[PDB]
């Protein structure tokens, strides 16, 4: 649906993760940072867009990235 | 981790409101959470009013995805209890949903592999000209 | 019968047209194939 | 007075002290020279 | 392709909302951005959708000389022109109550009509056209004209004549063809037009496709022009006296140049516009022959700019590489295009009313100001998409490693510069000139008008001076006999450009005051302030600091979330869609300063303007209060009159206009909360749950919603002012 | 026209005080507020001066009952919480005696 | 050996996509594992518009400024 | 006489726009008792507006057809106390202004956090400050040359 791509910038922060409120994002082992964690995004078809995750990101300017794109009913935040 | 296998546990003590599933849940997928409360209590319910959670297995059936995670984040903050939703189809197939591991997903848990995830900084993301004509996109490379 | 002919087109085509349009890009609107 | 000279040293208290002393500065010239349209002192 | 409805687009396609519906139809022209395109099937859709374009564009004007044949009073009004009203069309409301069709019944016509004040009348006067059946034949080749461009434009998308991506990427060939046949040819057979039966129209004789063979536009016929005796067709310029349309003070010349009006007319003479469109022949002929295209003779237009490095790299690298990031780049080419043609409208616009090329136009004062409207407006919104095209281009088409250092790329690397500058200028221009306006409405509000700041436009009389405007005692090169100006055209054209700029009834160049001053730097505050917000769009459409990926999200896209403080309105679109704001502004100030001046001119109190254009309460009270009278009067509780369709425009106009701001100002997320609510409703009200909607109803798309809330006020602003400049203009005909 | 407020005549806005009438150039208020002063039978400017300081010396002790209220001695959520009170007191002593006090000056 | 600048060096940064491009920083402190893709840490004086006055950057997107 | 406007003085729509308000005033003025107050500060405004015409008569202002006095801002010199020398005497105090907040903007600029001073202005380090500004050009003109006007990034 939507496409939140991440990058290596990231710090393990799991800030991203804790402001998601779709579970798009959990965070994997990794060796590029201080926290030894990168935030994946497996669960994009359930990505909203919300962009919390981005504003919750502390970055220089972002490692989180949402793209927004192709709409679902998943997507558009619908309940009906 | 094997999933937690949705059975036909009760519900909170609920007179109904107006937040229902109304068609995407007939037609489309629609959600279901279970959370083993200790004690009974009143709990805000996404879907507008209050609700009661027995003691025990509890279990609440919801519209959308962000409804289920929404009670769960205040239910593992206020209550400190841990839950699970899951997303059934109207033909069934329950597809577990929120863990996915067992761990919550602000824990590094090893085995869940790398997707969404690009090895360049934000910024050397080429053009759209290098992808124009092209399905790709300028954040897939 | 020429100044009859406005009110055989201005129907055709503000009413009838219309109806016509709606209809056939509704149908294009809901279509699956 | 005390922590008074920093609250008068304020951004807002200083511009209405400021734009209120000038602007009875102009004020003032305008009564002392009303309806101006050109400097003629050279 | 896809499924449903885009199929252009699988993405909209597989959208369960009604959101695909709207951006299916908003995207159905963004060729760019659909699947499975290639350049030359872009190239191909587009060069159809050209072919398309330019059959529409015929069918309507053989709709308005069908209508003008058909229901028009045209064979009339070419007897009185300036005494007898134009009819558009007739019409055929069945809404219409009994005195309704007592008050539009118009220009002597059967029934209720409608008055042509889009100058048709005028323009095919002037161009020949004579009978009704001359113009039913004009709409039956338009009609044949229409047909082929749809031929080709079908033609052009089969598989056997299908041109290749490098046929529209052949840059000199096309602009040798355009410059030498599309631009030359052309005004060479507009030339002949005005040679065979134009000025032969305007002196009488009607030389028509029956005859024209063995008429003689000229008495010698083309020994002058073998011999080079060229001065033989400027032998009898039917001076001062010619009545248009009879042969009473006629002439046999074809093409001399005279300069000024028509005394009769008001207009431009035939022969000077034959020897115009003859001249700028020869010269747009001789300018095609430039480019090489495959002769071994001409310019490669890519060594033109790769050889147009300057030496000490004041630009950088200069030129270099800007062939490719234009030939390979439509939206380059689109931006340039209509840059060019936003302004070439506004040089029409502002010709047009001052050297008024058809018989009786600036006799009739509702024409005149609903065609400088019009093409300002156009203008604006074509200046408007010049820009929002060089950011669609900076985001989609520009690829920095292409052209690294040269004289483009420098704009990105200094483009703050550009951006502070530009916000110096506007930000000058309108405390200045608010702060005079607003002195002016506070020194009337006082009672003391002589304590206005009225700053004479001293720089602007001074051309005026220079043109031979004797109304300011300047003596410059025109308005001075003793000047090398005045002794080397007083013998060709400046008798009648002086006698006409002289005369203080006609348009041309006016005479001006404080209050030309005051709206003339309205007007530059509107140019600049416009151009910041497009500038700072297209330069920040790759990226900012708030936003450095901006070029992944493409032109288009809401916002970058909450966070960073807030990213509402950061596309390069939101910048355009502020821009039509601050566009539509601007015109509206050019446009009511060109009003009141010229219905100040019309009705004859100069001084009323002079007096009361300085300072806002006069805009306010002498122009929208005082010429809006016989407007909204259109239709009162004892009756009605013509203007009752103005007036009832002119409030729908105030109603869109009006409803662009709920979309503006309301946006989204209290609608979807709201549709919500009315989904539950549908879902659960008796009698209602058997209808069930197949797309989901979500609410408006944020940037469509600023798109449509755009278009509510614009539509409404172009309504209002149109209702009112022709209600007004119309009701009293200065 | 009640006019109770005039310009200084520095940058022209003393056109600012028209011809109200009573031999007074001002601005023609709209509050109502001689209205209110013949409904309460003021009949003379030492009146309204004289209240004018009786609400000055209102306002310091609005003032001074803040400062005191907050920074001296000032209630706890025992107070504010019981409303039997404060209901029985703003009806029978603010707007009972109140409208009793005024129908006093009234009659 | 200790890699990249000092942990008060002053710094500047040579990165695009950051709000302190071709702004001063100094280096509170470099990660010497030869795995973290961003160890320079650097303190900037003024917020970017997310409140934030840091951010790790790298070796090659960083310019040890001569002042 | 230049753009074809008569001066002011010799204007007799000047004239005759002086007489319109004087009237207007003194149609305002029978409505008052001759020593009240009212008809005082009418007649202070009367003799006001009498030598503000007087005074756009001496300054040699233009006056159109329409009788206002129009500003001549093109550079000649008989005009020039209409634009350039109150012009000069914006640009002295604006580039005062200027000269002085950038300044201090620059005095402070090296405090630890610089900006709880911009929202707490030290008074004396203004009142420093705001003189330096008096002879700003020469300051600024040196800056400029000593390429201290503008930072090198
Ligand atoms: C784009 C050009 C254009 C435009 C804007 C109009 C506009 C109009 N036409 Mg005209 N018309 C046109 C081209 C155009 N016409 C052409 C090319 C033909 C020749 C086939 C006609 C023949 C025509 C007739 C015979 C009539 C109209 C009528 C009308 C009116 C109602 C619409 C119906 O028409 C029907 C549209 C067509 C036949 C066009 C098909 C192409 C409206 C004012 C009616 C009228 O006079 O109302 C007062 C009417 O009776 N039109
Ligand atoms: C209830 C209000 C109302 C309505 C419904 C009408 C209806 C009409 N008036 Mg109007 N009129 C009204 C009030 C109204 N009048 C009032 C109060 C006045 C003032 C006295 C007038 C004054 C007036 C004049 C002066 C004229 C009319 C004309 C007309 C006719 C237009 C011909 C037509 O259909 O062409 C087709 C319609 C259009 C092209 C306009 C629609 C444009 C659409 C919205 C934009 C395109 C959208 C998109 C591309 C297509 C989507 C739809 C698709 C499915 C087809 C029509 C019968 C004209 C007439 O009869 O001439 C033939 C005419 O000249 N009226
Ligand atoms: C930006 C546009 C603009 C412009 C150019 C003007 C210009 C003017 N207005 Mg208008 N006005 C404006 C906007 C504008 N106004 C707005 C927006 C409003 C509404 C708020 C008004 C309302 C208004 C009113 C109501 C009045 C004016 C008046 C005036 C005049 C001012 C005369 C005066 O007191 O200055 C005199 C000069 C000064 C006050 C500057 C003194 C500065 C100090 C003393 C320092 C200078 C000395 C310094 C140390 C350098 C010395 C050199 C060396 C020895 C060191 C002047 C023609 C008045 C007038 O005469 O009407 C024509 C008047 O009555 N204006
Ligand atoms: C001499 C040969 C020739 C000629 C006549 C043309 C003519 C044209 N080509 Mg071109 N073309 C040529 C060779 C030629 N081409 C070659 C060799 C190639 C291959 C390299 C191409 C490749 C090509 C492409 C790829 C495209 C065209 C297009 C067009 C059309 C332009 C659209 C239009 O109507 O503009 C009309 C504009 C003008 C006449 C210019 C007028 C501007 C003046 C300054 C305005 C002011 C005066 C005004 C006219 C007065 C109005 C008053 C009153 C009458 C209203 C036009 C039919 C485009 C098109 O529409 O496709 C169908 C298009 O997409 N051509
Ligand atoms: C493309 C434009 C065009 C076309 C098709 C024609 C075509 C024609 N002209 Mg015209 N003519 C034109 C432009 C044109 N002319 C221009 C621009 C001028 C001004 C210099 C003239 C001046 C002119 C004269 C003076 C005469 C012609 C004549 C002719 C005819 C014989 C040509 C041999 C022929 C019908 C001759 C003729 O027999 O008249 C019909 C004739 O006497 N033409
Ligand atoms: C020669 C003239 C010309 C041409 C060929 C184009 C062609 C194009 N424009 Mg441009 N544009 C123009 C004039 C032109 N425009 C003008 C005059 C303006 C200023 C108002 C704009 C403003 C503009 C913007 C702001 C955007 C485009 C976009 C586009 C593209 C897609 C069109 C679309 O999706 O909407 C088709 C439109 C409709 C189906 C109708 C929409 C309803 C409108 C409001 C009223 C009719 C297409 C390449 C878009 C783009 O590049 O995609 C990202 C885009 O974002 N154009
Ligand atoms: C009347 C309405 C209005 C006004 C005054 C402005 C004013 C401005 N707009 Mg525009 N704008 C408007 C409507 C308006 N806009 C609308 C409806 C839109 C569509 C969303 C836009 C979209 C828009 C964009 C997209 C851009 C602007 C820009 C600008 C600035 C242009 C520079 C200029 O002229 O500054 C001169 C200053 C003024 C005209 C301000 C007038 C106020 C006076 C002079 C100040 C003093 C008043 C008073 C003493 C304060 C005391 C009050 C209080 C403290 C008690 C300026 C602030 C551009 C910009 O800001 O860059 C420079 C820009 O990029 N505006
Ligand atoms: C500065 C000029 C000024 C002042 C001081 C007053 C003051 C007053 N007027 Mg007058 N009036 C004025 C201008 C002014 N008016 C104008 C221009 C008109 C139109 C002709 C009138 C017409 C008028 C009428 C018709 C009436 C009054 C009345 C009154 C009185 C009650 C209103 C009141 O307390 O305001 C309260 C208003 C507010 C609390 C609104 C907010 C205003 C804030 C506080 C302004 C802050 C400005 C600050 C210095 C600078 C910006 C601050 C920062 C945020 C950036 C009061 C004596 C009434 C009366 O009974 O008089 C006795 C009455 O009936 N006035
Ligand atoms: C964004 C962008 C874009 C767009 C842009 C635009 C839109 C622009 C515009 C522009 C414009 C719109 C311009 C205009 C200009 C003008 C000019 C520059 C002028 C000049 C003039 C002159 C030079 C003159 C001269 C003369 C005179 C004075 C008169 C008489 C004659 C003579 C000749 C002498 C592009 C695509 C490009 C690219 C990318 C980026
Ligand atoms: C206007 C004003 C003012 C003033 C006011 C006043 C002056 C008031 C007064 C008031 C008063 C002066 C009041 C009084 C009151 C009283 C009362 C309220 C009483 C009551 C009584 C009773 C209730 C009684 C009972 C009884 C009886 C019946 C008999 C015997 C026994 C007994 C005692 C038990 C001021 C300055 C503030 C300012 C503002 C405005
Ligand atoms: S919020 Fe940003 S830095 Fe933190 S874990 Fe998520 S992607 Fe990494
Ligand atoms: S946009 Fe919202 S739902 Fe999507 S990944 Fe970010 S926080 Fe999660």
């Amino acid at each position: 649906s939507h496409s939140v791509k991440i990058y290596d910038t990231c710090i393990g922060c799991t800030q991203c993760v804790r402001a998601c409120p779709t579970d798009v994002l959990e965070m994997i082992p990794w060796d590029g940072c201080k926290a030894k964690q990168i935030a994946s995004a497996p669960r994009t078809e359930d990505c909203v867009g919300c962009k919390r995750c981005e504003s919750a990101c502390p970055t220089d300017f972002l490692s989180v990235r949402v793209y927004l794109w192709h709409e679902t009913t998943r997507s558009m935040g619908l309940a009906y | 981790t094997p999933p937690q296998l949705d059975p036909n546990t009760p519900s909170p003590i609920f007179a109904g409101s107006t937040g229902g599933l109304l068609r995407k849940a007939q037609v489309e997928e629609f959600y279901v959470i279970t959370w083993n409360s200790p004690k009974e209590q009143i709990f805000e319910m996404p879907t507008g009013g209050a609700a009661i959670m027995r003691e025990g297995p509890n279990l609440l059936k919801l519209a959308r995805k962000e409804q289920c995670l929404a009670l769960g984040t205040r239910l593992r903050s206020k209550y400190k209890i841990t839950y699970q939703f899951y997303r059934v189809f109207p033909n069934g197939e329950v597809q577990y949903l929120h863990p996915k591991d067992g761990v919550y997903p602000e824990k590094a848990n090893p085995g869940r592999e790398g997707v969404g995830l690009n090895m360049r900084s934000i910024g050397k993301n080429v053009s759209p000209i290098e992808v124009k004509f092209t399905g790709k996109q300028s954040y897939d490379l | 019968t020429f100044n009859n002919l406005p009110s055989i087109f201005v129907p055709l085509v503000g009413l009838v047209f219309p109806a016509i349009a709606m209809a056939s890009l509704f149908l294009h609107i809901q279509k699956n194939k | 007075m005390r922590d008074l000279k920093t609250y008068l040293s304020v951004a807002p208290v200083l511009s209405t002290l400021w734009f209120g002393s000038l602007a009875g500065l102009l004020i003032e010239i305008n009564r002392l020279f009303p309806d101006a349209l050109t400097f003629p002192f050279f | 392709m896809a499924l449903r409805f885009p199929r252009f687009s699988q993405g909209l396609a597989q959208d369960p909302t009604t959101r695909r519906i709207w951006f299916g139809i908003a995207t159905a022209h963004d060729f760019e951005s659909h699947d499975d395109i290639t350049e030359e099937r872009l190239y191909q859709n587009i060069f159809a959708s050209h072919f398309g374009q330019l059959a529409i564009i015929f069918l309507w004007t053989s709709g308005n000389l069908f209508h003008v044949a058909w229901q028009g009073n045209f064979e009339t009004w070419v007897q009185d022109p300036l005494h007898v009203r134009p009819i558009a069309h007739a019409i055929w409301d069945p809404h219409f109550g009994q005195p309704a069709v007592e008050a539009f019944t118009r220009g002597g016509a059967l029934g209720p009509v409608n008055i042509a004040y889009s100058g048709v009348y005028q323009w095919w006067y002037t161009i020949g056209l004579r009978t009704n059946e001359d113009l039913y034949t004009g709409a039956l080749f338009l009609l044949f004209l229409s047909a082929l461009s749809l031929i080709g434009g079908w033609l052009h998308l089969q598989p056997k004549w299908k041109p290749r991506v490098s046929w529209f990427k052949n840059a000199e060939s096309r602009l040798n063809h355009h410059l030498s046949g599309l631009f030359g040819v052309s005004s060479l057979a507009w030339t002949g037009h005005l040679v065979h039966v134009a000025i032969p129209a305007s002196r009488g004789e009607y030389v028509r496709w029956n005859n024209f063979l063995n008429v003689l536009p000229h008495p010698q016929g083309l020994g002058p022009l073998f011999t080079g005796q060229w001065n033989l067709y400027a032998q009898n310029p039917d001076s001062s006296s010619h009545l248009f349309g009879t042969s009473q003070g006629s002439g046999t010349a074809i093409l001399t140049l005279l300069g000024g009006f028509h005394p009769q007319t008001q207009s431009l003479w035939l022969t000077d516009m034959a020897h115009h469109h003859l001249a700028i022949a020869i010269l747009f002929l001789i300018a095609g022959h430039m480019y090489r295209t495959n002769f071994g003779i001409g310019h490669s237009i890519k060594d033109l700019l790769e050889a147009h490095i300057p030496p000490g790299g004041r630009l950088g690298r200069g030129h270099k590489g800007l062939y490719d990031t234009i030939n390979n780049s439509i939206h380059f080419q689109l931006g340039l295009a209509l840059a060019s043609l936003g302004v070439i409208t506004s040089l029409v616009a502002q010709h047009m009313y001052s050297l008024p090329a058809y018989a009786f136009i600036a006799q009739d004062f509702t024409t005149q100001a609903a065609l400088y409207t019009h093409h300002q407006y156009i203008a604006g919104f074509i200046m408007t998409g010049a820009f929002a095209h060089g950011a669609i281009f900076f985001i989609r088409d520009y690829n920095p490693e292409q052209n690294e250092d040269n004289v483009l790329a420098r704009m990105l690397d200094h483009k703050e510069a550009i951006i502070s500058h530009l916000s110096w200028a506007s930000l000058f221009l309108g405390f200045h000139t608010l702060g005079l306006y607003v002195h002016n409405d506070v020194m009337l509000a006082f009672g003391t008008p002589e304590k206005q700041i009225l700053i004479e436009p001293i720089f602007a009389q001074w051309i005026q001076s220079a043109h031979g405007k004797t109304s300011y005692g300047f003596d410059v090169l025109l308005s001075s006999t003793s000047g090398p100006a005045f002794n080397a055209g007083r013998s060709i054209w400046l008798p009648g450009w002086l006698n006409a700029i002289n005369e203080n009834s006609n348009s041309l160049f006016l005479t001006i005051g404080p209050g030309d001053f005051l709206v003339h730097h309205a007007i530059a505050l509107g140019l600049h302030t416009t151009t910041l917000i497009l500038v700072k769009g297209a330069l920040d459409a790759r990226g900012s600091k708030l936003m450095p990926d901006k070029k992944d999200f493409g032109y288009s896209f809401p916002c970058d979330g909450p966070g960073r403080g807030g990213t509402c309105d950061i596309s390069a679109w939101d910048a355009f869609y502020l821009a039509v704001f601050w566009m539509l502004n601007t015109i509206g100030w050019v446009t009511f300063y060109w009003h009141w001046k010229h219905i100040t001119l019309w009705q004859g109190n100069v001084s009323q303007f002079n007096e009361s254009s300085t300072y806002l309460m006069g805009w306010l009270r002498d122009y929208l209060w005082l010429n809006s009278s016989q407007l909204i009067n259109g239709y009162n509780p004892f009756g009605m009159n013509s203007l009752s369709v103005w007036a009832w425009m002119f409030l729908f106009g105030h109603l869109v206009w009006a409803t662009g701001f709920m979309f503006l100002i309301s946006w989204r997320g209290y609608w979807q909360e709201l549709i919500e609510t009315l989904a539950w409703a549908h879902e659960r009200t008796p009698l209602a749950n058997l209808i069930r909607w197949k797309d989901k109803p979500v609410a408006l798309s944020i940037v469509q919603a600023r798109l449509v809330g755009l278009a509510h006020f614009s539509v409404g602003y172009i309504f209002t002012y149109a209702a009112f400049l022709i209600a007004s203009t119309s009701g009293k005909f200065g | 026209g009640p006019s109770a407020q005039v310009v200084w005549p520095i940058v022209g806005q003393e056109i600012l005080n028209g011809d109200v009438g009573g031999g007074f150039r001002g601005i023609q208020i709209t509050s109502g507020f001689f209205q209110i002063w013949r409904a309460s039978g003021i009949t003379s400017e030492l009146q309204l001066y004289c209240t004018a300081i009786g609400a000055l010396v209102f306002a310091a002790l609005m003032l001074f009952a803040g400062w005191f209220h907050y920074h001296k001695a000032a209630p706890k959520l025992a107070w504010f919480q019981d409303v039997e009170s404060m209901l029985n007191h703003h009806l029978a002593g603010l707007l009972g005696l109140g409208s009793l006090s005024w129908a006093g000056h009234q009659v | 050996p200790p890699i990249g600048p000092k942990r008060g060096s002053k710094v500047k940064i040579l990165r695009r996509e950051s709000y302190w491009f071709k702004n001063v920083g100094s280096v509170v402190a470099v990660d010497q594992d030869p795995k973290t893709r961003y160890p320079v840490v650097v303190r900037f004086a003024k917020v970017n518009y997310a409140n934030i006055s840091t951010n790790n950057y790298a070796l090659d997107e960083v310019e040890e400024v001569a002042a | 006489d230049i753009s074809g406007l008569t001066p002011c003085k010799d204007s007799k729509q000047f004239a005759k726009r002086e007489k319109q308000q004087i009237k207007k005033l003194e149609s305002s003025l029978k409505l008052y008792a001759p020593e009240s107050a009212p008809a005082l500060a009418l007649n202070a405004q009367i003799e006001k507006t009498k030598r503000r015409f007087d005074n756009y008569g001496k300054y040699g202002l233009l006056c159109g057809s329409d009788g206002l006095p129009h500003l001549i801002v093109n550079g000649d010199q008989r005009h020039w106390g209409e634009f350039i020398t109150p012009g000069i005497l914006f640009l002295y105090i604006a580039g005062w202004i200027g000269w002085v907040g950038r300044s201090y903007l620059i005095a402070i600029s090296g405090e630890k956090k610089p900006a709880m001073k911009e929202i707490i202005i030290d008074v004396p380090l203004a009142s420093r400050i705001i003189f330096r500004g008096f002879i700003w050009p020469v300051a600024a003109y040196r800056e400029f040359l000593n390429g201290d006007l503008i930072a090198k990034d």
